[PDB]
RNA sequence: GGUUGCGGCCAUAUCUACCAGAAAGCACCGUUUCCCGUCCGAUCAACUGUAGUUAAGCUGGUAAGAGCCUGACCGAGUAGUGUAGUGGGUGACCAUACGCGAAACUCAGGUGCUGCAAUCU
RNA sequence: GAGAACAGAAAUCUCCAGUAGAACAAAAGGGUAAAAGCCCCCUUGAUUUUGAUUUUCAGUGUGAAUACAAACCAUGAAAGU
RNA sequence: GCUCGUAUCAGUUUUAUGAGGUAAAGCGAAUGAUUAGAGGUUCCGGGGUCGAAAUGACCUUGACCUAUUCUCAAACUUUAAAUAUGUAAGAAGUCCUUGUUACUUAAUUGAACGUGGACAUUUGAAUGAAGAGCUUUUAGUGGGCCAUUUUUGGUAAGCAG
C-alpha cells in the first residue's frame, strides 16, 4: 500500500562556486537569477587555507533553491543537456542526487558576451510528503525507515520519469 | 605564588551531575521560603548569580529575608573561638528546605495527637523518645532450623 | 635564617580552652538588612495594632 | 562508522526533559512565565495559554503548582458553533471570539463579571483596562505562546485581543497587531477592526467569486452550502460576541456513552503486553526451532 | 651511570605518570611484554605460572626488561620458541626523579644545595602490589619445571620476594581448568585469535547464533 | 482505556529494527488576496476543513536487543578505614582486638508513573 | 558518511548520524543546546542616590562580588531580564 | 567583678536530616596513557604478478573499523567509603469566627507582628553540668621543638616543609 508516500521533488539547488568575488560573482549571479526567476545568495568561505588560494567570508560561490514546477522544468532543462545518462555513483545513498553541467547555454540561455560561460551544479532533494515532520518546528520527530527515500527507490523514479538510463559504474 | 579566590578549590564541588547538567527542573522555583523556614545550601553550578561560598555549601541555616528571586539565610560561622552570625543572599537554585525540620513538626503533630489520647484515657502514653534498649529474652527453636557446624577454611592459592 | 612559616598546632586547645559557645540567641533578632518596602509595611501595621490594643484596653 | 552508537554513547547520554524530547514546551520561556515573585509567596501567577492545532484553538487560563499545572477555565474552538461560529474554527476572528469567551467564563468564574465589563463596542482600539476607584484589580493574565513564532498578524495575538477586551487584564503592546505598520509606529483600528469581524476572509471571499469561481466552489464550499456572503460573516460574528457574553457558563457534551463503557471498547481494541513466562517460551521456542534445527 | 635501584625500591611517592605535565620523560627500557608463541590458542597452552610479588614495591624497567630476557632466553634454549608464552604483566608507569648537576668538586659553591631541588625524570618504574602478578608463562604441563625454573631465572633480576604460583586457571583464561573443560565440551567458548570468546546467555539470539554455530548446531 | 492542551518527576521515559492502531483527537495534507520572513509559502504568516492515513509523525506491542532503573543472606564482611598494644617483621609491610564498611564475567526483576481541564463504538 | 563539473584528503556540500567530542577575548577549572554557542533587530543598566551583605578578615581597609529599596531607562507581546 | 541561681549549656553519644569526591575501585564507562592477538574495496604510507592496461585475483604497520578487559593516572573519572563536618530534637513551641498595615493579593487571599483561647506533674532522646551570662582592664608571648598517624620535596638525613 502506497496511499502517498510517493516520491516527490522536495528542492532543486543550483549552486555555481566562482574563485572570487566582484565582477565575476555579480555574473553568476546574474545568471542565476536569469536561470532561476529569484535572486541567489553568496555564499561565503567557511574557513580560509593558503594552498587553496581563497580568504575566510570571501563570497566564494552563488547559490538558489527552487522548488515545485520551476524546480521540474529546471530539472528536465538539465537532464537534456545531460542526455539522460546519470550513474549510481551520481545518486547518493540517501535518495538524493545531482549533476554538474558546463556552458549553461546548453540550458537555454541567450549569450552575452560579459558572462561568459559558466558552469554548475544541479543537485535534486528527494522526499515524499511528510518532511514536514523533520522540519517544522513544534513536535519535532525523524521520518521511520518505510518512509525513508533510498537510493534503489530514487534510481527507480528516476528512471521511470522520462525513462532515463543509469550506467552499472 | 599562591591562590585563594572566591571559587578557589571548588573544582568537584560545584560540578553538577552525571547526567543532570542543563536547565533545572520547575519545582525548585515554585518552592516557596518563608522567614524562619529551615533551608539546606547546595549551589547549582549551573546559575552564577546569588551563589554561596564554599563556605557554606552543605550548610543550613535560617530564612530572615525574602526578596524577589532569593532569600536572606543565617548562619552561623566559627571564627576562632566564637561563632559569628553571617547572613546571606542566596538565589533559590541554591536554596532547598531541611527535611530534619519537617520531621520533628511531624513528631510535634504526633505527641499533641497521643497527648489528646491520653486526656481521653489515661493509659501512660510516653511521648519522649528513647534509644534502642538492650534486647529482652526470647527463645530460639531447632524445627527445621538444626545448628549447622562452621570451621575455619584451610587456605588456598586460587590465582 | 630561615623560620617556621605556618601552623595550626594548639590553635584548638587555645581555642577551647574558653571557646566555642554557640552565639546568644535573641528573640526579635534585628530587621536590619531586612526588605524596606516590608519594614515600611511593618512600622505602619505595628503603629496599627499598638493602637488598636491601647483603643482594646487602654 | 557511521552508525556508531556505542554502549558508552548510551550511557553517558542525558535525555532531556519529556516535553522537550516531545518538542511541546519551552522551559526558558516556562521558568520566566510560572516563577514566582518570592516575596508575593503563594500567589498564582496565570498564565492565557493558547495553542493553535489544525481545525482547533485551544484557550486556556492556567497556573502552576508542584505536582502540575492547574486549569482554571478553558475554551476551546469546537464549541463556537454553540455561539453559532460554525465555519473558520481556527481563524483570527475565531481565535479572537474564543479568547472572549474564556475571559467571560474566567471572570463569571471568580465573580469579577459585572464589574469589569470589558469592551463590548469593539473598534481595534488598543485600550488598557483601567483602574476601578474602590474596587478589585482586574484578574492578571500573562500570555503563553509556547513555541508559537510571535509576528505581527497572528491568531496568537487574536485570543489575546479577545482575552484583554474580555475584561482579562492581559498586559500586551499594540504592535503584534494586524494593522500595526513598521514604518509608523501607529496602529490601524479599522484593518484591526476588520481582522476582529472577518473582513481578511469576506474580501478573500468577494475577490475570489469576482475572479476564479472554480476556487470558491473548491473551497467557501460550507460558506456556500449555508448561504453566508460578506456582508453576512461580520452578522455572525457580531452575534457570536453577543452570545458569547451572554452565557459563557460551558455547558459540556453528554459523551453519547459511558466513561467505562469508552474503557472497555479501547481497552479490548488495544494491544496487550505478554507476560514474563511466555516471553521466556518464545525465547525456548526460538531457541528450539531456529538454532536447534529441529 | 644510573642510580642503584635501593633509592627507587619503595613506593614512597604518588604515581608520577608521563603526561601534559612531565611530557618530557624517557622512553622505557621493556617494549616487548609478550614473548614465545604469543598467536597460541588457549586450548594449546593449558597450564599457567605466575611470578607473583610478595612485596609492595616498585619494580624498574631495567628490571624488568633484563628479568624478562632472562627468562625468556632460557625458554628458548632448553625448550624452544614456540613452547610457551611469556607475559610481563606490570607496566612500567612511574617516572622516577633526581636532581643531577654538574659533576665537579667544591661544588658547594654553585650547588645551591636543597634549594629548588625537584628532580627531572630519569627513570619508569612499576608499581607492584602484594599478590601481583609480574610474570605469567602458559605452556604445556609437560613444561611445567622448566616454566617454573625460568621463572626462578628471571627472580634473581628483582628487588624483593618473589613466588610462583600454579595457577588453577586454564592458560590466560579466567576459568580454573574443569570449568574451562566444562564450556569448551559444551559450545560456550569460541576461539579467537589467541585468547577466547564466551556465550553470554543474555543477548540477541540472532547474534548468538550468527557466532558460536556449534553451541546452537547440535 | 484512547487522545489533546498545559504539566510534575526528568531514560522504568532514551536508542536500534520490525509489526499494529477501531473511534475521536493530533499530524501530514489543499491554497496564496490580506498580517507576515527568507534565494526558496520548504520552515515561519495567513485562508479553507472539502479531496487520503498507517505513508510518516504519534501511540502501543515485539527483542535470551544496547542503555537505564530497583533489589540480592552467590560474590564481600572482601578493598578501604577510626581506635589499641613495650604486637610480628631488618625493612617493605603484615596479623590480631574493639567498630564502620565500598564496582563489575555477576544474578533476579522492570522498561514510565502520575496532576488539572477537554473529547472519544 | 554518502556527495558536484573543473575541484583535488583540507573551497563550493544536499541529505544522514551527531550529548556538545564545538564555541564562549585570554590561563586553568567549572558552566551552557528551541543556549550562555552562531546569525539578525533594538539598544546604553558600563546610569543616579545612598545603605545591607559574602570572600580575604582584626570580622580593619583595599579589590571583587551578592540580594534588595527608591528612581530613571533599555529590551520584549509579555512574563521578565 | 557585675546580673542572676541550675538555666538563652557541652572538644560526647543517639535519632532524624544534609553536604563532600579523599581511601578504595574503574578503564569489553568519558579524558589521557597502554600490550598483544581474526576479516576488510591499496581512489586511502611504502614492496611483485595475466602484461602496452587498473575493481575476474595474496602477503608487510596498521591510517580507518570490529566491543575481545595486558597494565595505569597528584593536576582522569560513572561509583564511592571510614574519620571528620552543618542543622534539628519545643513554652521565643504546636493548633482556631480573628485584629493591624500605605506591603502583597483578582479577592480579609497572603506576609509579618499580635489580643483572646487548648496544652501538669514525662515540656517532647542519652550522659554530664565541683554554678550559668559575660563586662572592664592588663601581663607575658608572637625563634619553638618532639611523638604513633596522614603527608610534600629530597637517594637520604638527628634534613626541610
Amino acid at each position: 500500500q502506497n496511499p502517498m508516500r510517493d516520491l516527490k521533488i522536495e528542492k532543486l539547488v543550483l549552486n555555481i562556486s566562482v574563485g572570487e568575488s566582484g565582477d565575476r560573482l555579480t555574473r553568476a549571479s546574474k545568471v542565476l537569477e536569469q536561470l532561476s526567476g529569484q535572486t541567489p545568495v553568496q555564499s561565503k568561505a567557511r574557513y580560509t587555507v593558503r594552498t587553496f588560494g581563497i580568504r575566510r567570508n570571501e563570497k566564494i560561490a552563488v547559490h538558489v533553491t527552487v522548488r515545485g514546477p520551476k524546480a521540474e522544468e529546471i530539472l528536465e532543462r538539465g537532464l537534456k543537456v545531460k542526455e539522460y545518462q546519470l550513474r549510481d555513483r551520481n545518486f547518493s545513498a540517501t535518495g538524493n542526487f545531482g549533476f554538474g553541467i558546463d556552458e549553461h547555454i546548453d540550458l537555454g540561455i541567450k549569450y552575452d558576451p560579459s558572462i561568459g560561460i559558466f558552469g554548475m551544479d544541479f543537485y535534486v532533494v528527494m522526499n515524499r510528503p511528510g518532511a514536514r515532520v523533520t522540519r517544522r518546528k513544534r513536535c519535532k520527530g525523524t521520518v521511520g525507515n518505510s518512509h525513508k527515500t533510498t537510493k534503489e527507490d530514487t534510481v527507480s523514479w528516476f528512471k521511470q520519469k522520462y525513462d532515463a538510463d543509469v550506467l552499472d559504474k | 605564588g599562591k591562590s585563594h579566590g572566591y571559587r578557589s578549590r571548588t573544582r568537584y564541588m560545584f560540578q553538577r551531575d552525571f547526567r543532570k547538567h542543563g536547565a533545572v527542573h520547575l519545582s525548585t522555583y515554585l518552592k516557596v521560603y518563608k522567614v524562619g523556614d529551615i533551608v539546606d545550601i547546595k549551589a547549582n553550578g549551573s546559575i552564577q548569580k546569588g551563589m554561596p561560598h564554599k563556605f557554606y555549601q552543605g550548610k543550613t541555616g535560617v530564612v530572615y529575608n525574602v526578596t524577589k528571586s532569593s532569600v536572606g539565610v543565617i548562619i552561623n560561622k566559627m571564627v576562632g573561638n566564637r561563632y559569628l552570625e553571617k547572613r546571606l543572599n542566596l538565589r533559590v537554585e541554591h536554596i532547598k528546605h531541611s527535611k530534619c525540620r519537617q520531621e520533628f513538626l511531624e513528631r510535634v503533630k504526633a505527641n499533641a495527637a497521643k497527648r489528646a489520647e491520653a486526656k481521653a484515657q489515661g493509659v501512660a502514653v510516653q511521648l519522649k523518645r528513647q534509644p534502642a534498649q538492650p534486647r529482652e529474652s526470647r527463645i530460639v527453636s531447632t524445627e527445621g532450623n538444626v545448628p549447622q557446624t562452621l570451621a575455619p577454611v584451610p587456605y588456598e592459592t586460587f590465582i | 635564617a630561615k623560620s617556621k612559616n605556618h601552623t595550626a598546632h594548639n590553635q584548638t586547645r587555645k581555642a577551647h580552652r574558653n571557646g566555642i559557645k554557640k552565639p546568644k540567641t535573641y528573640k526579635y533578632p534585628s530587621l536590619k538588612g531586612v526588605d524596606p518596602k516590608f519594614r515600611r509595611n511593618h512600622k505602619h501595621a505595628l503603629h496599627g495594632t499598638a493602637k488598636a490594643l491601647a483603643a482594646a484596653k487602654k | 562508522q557511521k552508525d556508531a552508537k556505542s554502549s558508552a554513547y548510551s550511557s553517558r547520554f542525558q535525555t532531556p526533559f519529556r516535553r522537550r524530547r516531545e518538542g511541546k514546551t519551552d522551559y526558558y520561556q516556562r521558568k520566566r512565565l510560572v516563577t514566582q515573585h518570592k516575596a508575593k509567596y503563594n500567589t498564582p501567577k496565570y498564565r492565557l495559554v493558547v495553542r493553535f492545532t489544525n481545525k482547533d484553538i485551544i484557550c486556556q487560563i492556567i497556573s502552576s503548582t508542584i505536582t502540575g499545572d492547574v486549569v482554571l477555565a478553558a475554551a476551546y474552538s469546537h464549541e463556537l458553533p454553540r455561539y453559532g461560529i460554525t465555519h473558520g474554527l481556527t481563524n483570527w476572528a475565531a481565535a479572537y471570539a474564543t479568547g472572549l469567551l474564556i475571559a467571560r467564563r474566567t471572570l463569571q468564574k471568580l465573580g469579577l463579571d459585572e464589574t469589569y465589563k470589558g469592551v463590548e463596542e469593539v473598534e481595534g482600539e488598543y485600550e488598557l483596562t483601567e483602574a476601578v476607584e474602590d474596587g478589585p484589580r482586574p484578574f492578571k493574565v500573562f500570555l503563553d505562546i509556547g513555541l508559537q513564532r510571535t509576528t505581527t498578524g497572528a491568531r496568537v495575538f487574536g485570543a489575546l485581543k479577545g482575552a484583554s477586551d474580555g475584561g482579562l487584564y492581559v498586559p500586551h503592546s499594540e504592535n503584534r497587531f494586524p494593522g500595526w505598520d513598521f514604518e509608523t509606529e501607529e496602529i490601524d483600528p479599522e484593518l484591526l477592526r476588520s481582522y476582529i469581524f472577518g473582513g481578511h476572509v469576506s474580501q478573500y471571499m468577494e475577490e475570489l467569486a469576482d475572479d476564479d469561481e472554480e476556487r470558491f466552489s473548491e473551497l467557501f464550499k460550507g460558506y456556500l452550502a449555508d448561504d453566508i456572503d460578506a456582508d453576512s460573516l461580520e452578522d455572525i460574528y457580531t452575534s457570536a460576541h453577543e452570545a458569547i457574553r451572554a452565557d459563557p457558563a460551558f455547558k459540556p457534551t453528554e459523551k453519547k456513552f459511558t466513561k467505562e463503557q469508552y474503557a472497555a471498547e479501547s481497552k479490548k481494541y488495544r494491544q496487550t503486553k505478554l507476560s514474563k513466562e511466555e516471553r521466556a517460551a518464545r525465547v525456548a521456542a526460538k531457541i528450539a526451532a531456529l538454532a536447534g534445527q529441529q | 651511570a644510573r642510580r642503584p635501584a635501593r633509592c627507587y625500591r619503595y613506593q614512597k611517592n604518588k604515581p608520577y605518570p608521563k603526561s601534559r605535565y612531565n611530557r618530557a620523560v624517557p622512553d622505557s627500557k621493556i617494549r616487548i611484554y609478550d614473548l614465545g608463541k604469543k598467536k597460541a590458542t588457549v586450548d594449546e597452552f593449558p597450564l599457567c605460572v605466575h611470578l607473583v610479588s610478595n612485596e609492595l614495591e616498585q619494580l624498574s624497567s631495567e628490571a624488568l626488561e633484563a628479568a624478562r630476557i632472562c627468562a625468556n632466553k632460557y625458554m628458548t634454549t632448553v625448550s624452544g620458541r614456540d613452547a610457551f608464552h611469556l607475559r610481563v604483566r606490570v607496566h612500567p608507569f612511574h617516572v622516577l626523579r633526581i636532581n643531577k648537576m654538574l659533576s665537579c668538586a667544591g661544588a658547594d659553591r654553585l650547588q645551591q644545595g636543597m634549594r629548588g631541588a625537584w628532580g627531572k625524570p630519569h627513570g619508569l618504574a612499576a608499581r607492584v602490589d602484594i599478590g601481583q602478578i609480574i610474570f605469567s608463562v602458559r605452556t604445556k604441563d609437560s613444561n611445567k619445571d622448566v616454566v617454573v625454573e625460568g621463572l626462578r631465572r628471571a627472580r634473581y633480576k628483582f628487588p624483593g620476594q618473589q613466588k610462583i604460583i600454579l595457577s588453577k586457571k586454564w592458560g590466560f583464561t579466567n576459568l580454573d581448568r574443569p570449568e574451562y573443560l566444562k564450556k569448551r565440551e559444551a559450545g560456550e567458548v569460541k576461539d579467537d585469535g589467541a585468547f577466547v570468546k564466551f556465550l553470554s546467555k543474555k543477548g540477541s539470539l540472532e547474534n548468538n547464533i550468527r557466532e558460536f554455530p556449534e553451541y546452537f548446531a547440535a
